[PDB]
């Protein structure tokens, strides 16, 4: 019967007469086969695991599967200088990346090398590919805030810091936005005072093209929001080993400031073509998948690369690292597998729908089908306030407004309700890359929850806005200054912001 | 320098087998010693029930080998190495199975033929030779490789002959046209 | 047992294989200790493939592994510490520190795997329990020795309610607690240890009203299975060789269904039934069986599930629905209204119930309080296009009814003041009872609906009443 | 090096060698079968080992005799480039189907090749007007930029892509370059005289179009690299010389297609329904080797036809990803005798999502997207119960949305049998000015009829006036 191919009876009986064990079979192998991007070497008989070993075609690949038939390696590069009666040559050194605040205004595939020719790195330390979560030791409440474009997001959805909330949707419903809103308002804070404020976000764009990314980064540089910025890459056409370890090095540069007592935020942009990686990975060495053809530790490295990023003790400087995961559904599919895992790990939602985006709520916006398992005091404590019936009018709204399209009547009440919730929907439109600050913020959901946006019709809501942001930036500027700063609002601020919205509260 | 190599599984391991031995000589030797241990094993009970059927551990295939190089002179090095590759890959029951096609092999490289007339009864010794004198004579051997033709009784057969060898036969069964005598004539 | 010499063959991720030498070979569910430079790493043995080969899940990690390093025998199982010592203490799945505060205390140790309690052992009789919440108290069939089954979605408030449920029934109960938590986030550990610092369930000093065991989600998936299995042991420890009542609680069961398809694969089954595993039977058996009220004392487990996309017609989900006693279903949509807990009381259900089950008073309430609620569900659909006008002044009063009760389930806890925000209020199983008849007979049909909003008691509502008067 | 083997086996069409020789060639190299009825050329695409490669076959793998010889020539095939490949039609093989004798070249350049790096692509959009009006409302059009098509083909697909050469490439001042992997072979034969005679192939000498056609009648591992094919010779023009170019496929899905049947051959596992796992790395590799570099900037339309007119699908899925501008074109909006067969609420673009086409281009899209989705969401109420049972407010916007919808119906300039109707043209401008009208209630007064199947808003007008006596 059938035997592994190292006990074949034609390699086996030279060794035995020449040599075998011991710096050539153990330090060494000989390649026996080779295809897909892909090889797989005999020998290597003592080898780490997870070691980086690299053969003799100038080409390294590591090694993340072990046989005593044939040891799988996952080449970095193409097969066509990859031959058969080649050697391989242990590195001996785990995969590792060069970490610093030289990776700054800089792009950086997953091998930490430059591809835009802005030349070294200065790198303070390396660390490691794989890395395990903090304990249960280093870890603090979180209750940091983090500002975005879009006020209804940051204040029903608390956006903190050591916490993982999911964005979902499909392609071209703006999930490329919310993320950039949230980076674009993170110039204010770069520029700003207080280190803790501080995110140097990192962008990881997986299984998206080279052409498509490069547009992007000069876009954040416009901003100046890329100068202090790591933006990692593995595009498409780079192999599948490539797109599977681009997020887990990406990890250890967020992982370093976090140390170091500031912090940083890491966006995963696209989980779901690392899992597509995976799978490429685990069937050409022959693992048996679960459903849908992913393997069946597709959900231990997702879990693993998730709990990278999360908040310390005052030890390690009161640090976070903070993650947004980005997951491109099929097509609104939340039932599939890989979304089922993501879901599980991610303690809040930023759940996005495609029908609204149509309607003009660009980009969408979807706070009904947003969760937050956990309590909510990661957020300015101020947007959160008067934000206190925001949940109440869009939740109530939605149920009479179905209901609406049906031709059955209801009372006077219901109808104040519906025609709010109107009002309400109209104030969350503006376009996709603009930002918002927190400090005027603050007074529109006031002044929609006191309805001074039902003194108003339905598309005088742009009207108003301009001239109430005028009144503010005249009068009550001190008002703007006490919102950001100390966040919490008393009888006097909330005094201040009612003359504020009465004065303009007709046009 | 296969004479001929078989892709099979363990047509391959008679291959790695040949050219190993091929190179060094003592092949004629190796194999003959071979037959004798492989024939005298399966005539002692022992190894009738344990060697005729594989159901040793791993440990103790390897104390079998140790026990087989008493029963034989070992005669090339490379045969005491095809015992190390099936100790390891634990199975001794395909032993006989690479000695077998090793052994074809080994005659091929010399320049000797096997085949066989297989027919329902045995031929006159000059039927036999005729045969032999015809294949020689006919373009289908240079007269390079030597020739040997083996009758058979196969019970198949039932009545004239099939020469068979290197997948060219000639064909003169009656076997065959009485069966479809029958359907054309229930046609 | 003395030395055993093996040596790794291959690492393909936690799936690790031997081998071992002729007779002097470990056996199925053993726990092999490697010296390694990540400390002593365990595998225990799942397979034999043959020859003297084994085939091993992983228990602590695999990075930096180099084949042929020596493979110890320890001569069994894990064992973990079970004790009286293990109150309030953290402890991970080979028994070792994760709260760092030196070795886990003990007085004896046992193996990780254990037989599930026998037939003529079991006097397993259901006895009513509660917890202090109005819509658990009445609606929910909970019983003593039970099997409570918190079904859910992810992220509609689970952490909530059962934060709430370990700070009521933990103080109040005499005997211990103990909280397993397998396969949740690091966020979730400081989150569940620090709330119960707060509360004073757990003192460094003395001993604690509940226990700590705390498996987390980057831990290899054979690892993931036993952190149930450990916490399980010491729960059986309470109920025997004590004879003390404990409360058993985990934290999400799904996750361990998840961790045996992921381990399932790789030892080369294939993981059929939409891809979770095919020896969920017999492992969630193993479970139910010990978890149990028997003459040596009383177990009762509130187990978490997540359903995924709230499909009960998963398998996976809908097995364990049978098998877990006192079922609840939470939903997003009830969150949304402000009303707390998650709890649906048109979705709870036991497999038998009756007049003596759960008794005489109890059962009619409850089935008046179910109809009159089930109606008002029937109903929304014709009045969304006919209108209620076309529908009689009786069936309006029987949705103006269903109204006011399903605000009277809203209870905001004080540990939901980091949610919510609204004062703690709890209702005992007698105060919920006595006042919800008085409901249905029309004495507090009068009352508005939003006087009814974030209530304890009968009492909140009728102040509640005084200040939307003024 | 001559590498003298045998072939071992003819597994299917992907072809094994078993050379009785201790060397070797690396992968994506070429080997010659010597068959008596001509050459088959193979590429190496596996090593199993002891001397026994696999080979994917791109020509017929009938009549080969296992024990026949093979010979090692070296690396990949060479097809033919210059400005003398220009009018030519090119096989896979560097091989004219239309004969004329052989295409005249300078410079023969692998088919396997590098893609330019990230410091020397990045995308672009500079505004081409198509003269198709629901193009320029929902998804403009733009030099640079990376267009896509998707559900169905034979629905209406080579119509389109017709009207698209027809306007933009004949002022196009670059080569144009129109690469159909595996297309069906009549069409071709349209194409290839139509462009003739229009004058924009000339003999075998200049033009503005140069043609290659896969034929989808030769062997899976032929049709694969038909893409390959297409694509050296787009890089010639785009990198080396770096003048601009154009570039349009009809059907890239059969690349991919081929890549699964292949899968199953070579030693793989296909992924689960019927695809390749090696699905993402293909599909970037083409795509980044025509994409917008800086040496050359390269318009590329691309259609993908879907088994089901389903995006769920994974095969055009992760070609959605690649785009910048999406046109979905669906079976059910032609069936609906819809032309342009684009979808109206499956169109979107990342210049138009942000305002770099303009503020009033962006509020012209904005209503028009959000009537149009009022429609469908309250399409069941709308059969099933009339509109004096909805709100009059209800009824309003329903009413101009159909107004709209048959609006965008225009003729092809191109069609005068597929609309029926010779074609009406309008401009980028001219479409905006006319729509901003529409949603202001000044042609909502007029028929429906009016609005279907005419150009600009003259044209609306002038066939209401017809409709009244």
């Amino acid at each position: 019967t059938k035997a592994q191919p190292t006990e074949v009876s034609s390699i086996l009986e030279e060794r035995i007469k020449g040599v075998s064990d011991e710096a050539n079979l153990n330090e060494t192998g000989r390649v026996l086969a080779v295809g897909d991007g892909i090889a797989r070497v005999f020998g290597l008989n003592n080898i780490q695991a997870e070691e980086l070993v690299e053969f003799s075609s100038g080409v390294k690949g590591m090694a993340l599967n072990l046989e005593p038939g044939q040891v799988g390696i996952v080449l970095f590069g193409s097969d066509r200088l990859v031959k058969e009666g080649e050697l391989v040559k242990r590195t001996g050194n785990i995969v590792d990346v060069p970490v610093g605040p030289g990776l700054l205004g800089r792009v950086v595939d997953a091998l930490g090398n430059p591809i835009d020719g802005k030349g070294p790195i200065d790198a303070a330390g390396r660390s490691r590919a794989q890395v395990k979560a903090p304990g249960i030791l280093p870890r603090r409440s979180v209750h940091e805030p983090v500002q975005t474009g879009l006020k209804a997001v940051d204040a029903l959805v608390p956006i903190g810091r050591g916490q993982r909330e999911l964005i979902i949707g499909d392609r071209q419903t703006g999930k490329t936005a919310v993320a950039l809103d949230t980076i674009l308002n993170q110039k204010r804070w770069n520029n700003g005072s207080d280190e803790s404020k501080k995110l140097y976000c990192v962008y990881v764009a997986v299984g998206q093209k080279r052409s498509t990314v490069a547009q992007l980064v000069q876009t954040l540089e416009q901003h100046d929001a890329m100068k202090y910025s790591i933006i990692v890459a593995a595009t498409a056409s780079e192999a599948a080993p490539l797109q599977y370890l681009a997020p887990f090095t990406a990890a250890s540069i967020g992982e370093w400031f976090r140390d170091n007592g500031k912090h940083a935020l890491i966006v995963y942009d696209d989980l779901s073509k690392q899992a597509v990686a995976y799978r490429q990975l685990s069937l050409l060495l022959r693992r048996p998948p679960g459903r849908e053809a992913y393997p069946g530790d597709v959900f231990y490295l997702h879990s693993r690369l998730l709990e990278r990023a999360a908040k310390l003790s005052e030890k390690e400087g009161s640090g976070s690292l903070t993650a947004l995961p980005v997951i491109e559904t099929q097509g609104g599919d939340v039932s599939a597998y890989i979304p089922t895992n993501v879901i599980s790990i991610t303690d809040g939602q930023i759940f996005l729908e495609a029908e609204l985006f149509y309607k003009g709520i660009r980009p969408a916006i979807n706070v009904g089908l947003s969760v937050s398992r956990v309590g909510s005091a990661a957020q300015v404590k101020a947007l959160k306030q008067v934000a206190g019936s925001l949940k109440l009018f869009l939740a109530q709204y939605r149920e009479v407004a179905a209901f609406a399209q049906f031709g059955s009547d209801l009372d006077a009440s219901t109808k104040q309700t519906l025609v709010r919730g109107e009002r309400l929907t109209q104030l969350l439109k503006q376009n996709q890359y603009s930002p918002l600050a927190t400090e005027e913020q603050v007074p529109l959901i006031y002044a929609g929850v006191n309805g001074h946006l039902d003194g108003i019709e339905l598309s005088r809501i742009g009207e108003f806005e301009s001239s109430f942001l005028s009144y503010l930036k005249s009068n009550h500027n001190e008002l703007l200054t006490e919102i950001r700063e100390k966040g919490e609002l008393s009888k006097e601020l909330l005094a201040s912001l009612k003359s504020a919205t009465e004065s303009f509260v007709a046009t | 320098p296969p004479p001929v190599r078989l892709f099979g599984v363990e047509g391959t391991y008679a291959t790695a087998l040949y050219q190993a031995a091929a190179k060094n000589s003592s092949i004629d030797a190796a194999f003959q010693s071979l037959q004798k241990v492989e024939s005298t094993v399966k005539k002692n009970p022992k190894l009738g029930h344990l060697l005729l059927n594989p159901a040793l551990s791993l440990k103790d295939r390897n104390s079998v080998i140790d026990a087989i190089v008493e029963t034989h002179k070992n005669l090339d090095g490379y045969v005491v190495n095809l015992l190390k590759v099936l100790s390891e890959n634990n199975r001794l029951g395909c032993f006989e199975k690479i000695a077998s096609d090793f052994g074809v092999l080994n005659d091929a490289h010399n320049g000797l033929l096997k085949g066989t007339v297989t027919s329902a009864e045995p031929l006159d010794p000059k039927s036999f030779k005729r045969i032999e004198k015809a294949l020689s004579a006919s373009k289908l051997v240079g007269q390079g490789k030597s020739l040997k033709l083996e009758n058979v009784v196969k019970p198949e057969i039932k009545g004239g002959l099939i020469v068979e060898l290197g997948d060219k036969t000639v064909d003169l069964s009656i076997s065959t046209k009485i069966q479809k005598l029958n359907k054309v004539l229930e046609d | 047992s003395t030395p055993i010499t093996g040596k790794v063959t291959a690492v393909i991720g936690a799936i690790v294989d031997v081998h071992f030498e002729q007779s002097e070979l470990p056996a199925i569910l053993n726990a092999l200790e490697i010296k390694t430079p990540q400390g002593k790493l365990v595998l225990e043995v799942a397979q034999h493939l043959g020859e003297n080969t084994v085939r091993t899940i992983a228990m602590d990690g695999t990075e930096g592994l180099v084949r042929g390093e020596k493979v110890l025998d320890t001569g069994g199982p894990i064992s973990v510490p079970v004790g009286r010592e293990t109150l309030g203490r953290i402890i991970n799945v080979i028994g070792e520190p994760i709260d760092e505060r030196g070795p886990i205390k003990s007085k004896l140790r046992k193996p990780i795997h254990a037989d599930p309690p026998s037939f003529a052992e079991q006097s397993t009789s259901a006895e009513i329990l509660e917890t202090g919440i109005k819509v658990v108290d009445l609606l929910a069939p909970y019983a003593r020795g039970g099997k409570i089954g918190l079904f859910g979605g992810a992220g509609v408030g689970k952490t909530v309610f059962i934060q709430e449920l370990i700070n009521n029934i933990a103080k109040a109960h005499g005997g211990f607690s103990v909280f397993t938590g397998v396969g949740e986030r690091t966020r979730e550990g400081n989150d569940l240890y620090r709330e119960m610092k707060e509360t004073g369930v757990i003192n460094l000093e003395g001993e604690s009203k509940v226990a700590l065991v705390f498996g987390q989600m980057n831990e290899p998936p054979g690892a993931r299975a036993r952190v149930a299995l450990t916490g399980l042991t010491i729960a059986e420890y309470f109920r025997d060789e004590e004879g003390q009542d404990v409360l058993l609680f985990i934290d999400n069961i799904f996750r361990f269904t998840q961790a045996g398809s992921e381990v399932s694969a790789l030892l080369g089954r294939i993981p059929s039934a939409v891809g979770y595993q095919p020896t969920l039977a017999t492992d969630m058996g193993l479970l139910q069986e010990r978890i149990t009220t028997t003459k040596k004392g009383s177990v009762t487990s509130v187990q978490a599930v997540y359903v995924p996309a709230d499909d009960l017609t998963d398998p996976a989900p809908a097995t364990t629905f049978a098998h877990l006693d006192a079922t609840t279903v939470l939903s997003r949509g009830i969150s949304e209204l402000g009303i707390y807990p998650a709890v649906d009381p048109l979705d709870s259900k036991s497999r038998l119930l009756d007049a003596a089950v759960v008794g005489q008073e109890h059962y009619d309430v409850a089935s008046k309080v179910q109809e009159t609620l089930q109606t008002y569900k029937s109903l929304q659909d014709i009045i969304a296009i006919l209108g209620m006008d076309e529908l009689s002044e009786q069936d309006k009063l029987t949705v103006e009814r269903a109204r006011k009760i399903q605000r009277f389930l809203s209870q905001p806890f004080a540990v939901a003041e980091v949610f919510t925000g609204i004062p703690g209020k709890l209702v005992r199983l007698k105060d919920t009872v006595a006042s919800f008849k008085a409901v249905l007979e029309g004495k507090y049909d009068n009352i508005p609906e939003h006087a009814f909003y974030m209530v304890g008691g009968i009492e909140d509502v009728v102040a509640k009443a005084e200040k939307l008067a003024a």
